[PDB]
């Protein structure tokens, strides 16, 4: 999960 | 080692961390790293942080006496999300969608 | 910096602005293969690139011409397209960010 400021993103 | 009530709690904790709810459970997987996410004010407003990672550690550490103490930390986790984020944020909708999952299975216990 | 690369920094500034944060944020920092447990990212992507790395080279006066700047920005998007599947949301975010870059970049003297 790429995260940063309360954003998210399932790479794996 | 685990009571019958807390057995059901661990099974509830397991479902919340499964692939099933991963689309909206991911904000609550690990404790909020204020520096890694560049949220420098999280600990100035949230003085009792809680996340599913912390909750499972306390469960495996047998630190929960009853189901009430377990429900306290998960509800504290959602309260931290609601208290800090704006109401219109999509993560708040993710907290709502995840809590709606929790409250359902938690209500069905003897 | 020459007058051409002055416009380049303005493009990089727009790409890092509040406006495009909804889809530019994956490309802010370098891809952490260990934090994401992707043991093959560096076996396939041999030249990683991100916007932070580009700003360092811009402020470091390491770009000779605007072409070298556009090469690394397109390399960044090429890295995203090469590893992730085409139906991944990162591709849709890369396109919408690249769509912004190519639009600004095509309008330069």
């Amino acid at each position: 999960w790429k995260q940063w400021k309360k954003y998210g993103l399932k790479i794996c | 080692k685990l009571s019958e009530h807390l057995r059901y709690c661990d099974s509830i904790l397991r479902e919340m961390l499964s692939k099933k709810h991963a689309a909206y459970a991911w904000p609550f997987y690990k404790p909020v790293d204020a520096e890694a996410l560049e949220l420098h004010d999280y600990h100035d407003i949230i003085k009792h942080p809680m996340d599913l990672s912390t909750v499972k550690r306390k469960m495996d550490g047998r630190e929960y006496p009853d189901a009430q103490g377990f429900a306290a930390d998960v509800r504290l986790m959602f309260s931290n999300c609601y208290k800090y984020n704006p109401p219109d944020h999509e993560v708040v909708a993710m907290a709502r969608k995840l809590q709606d999952v929790f409250e359902m299975r938690f209500a069905k216990m003897p």
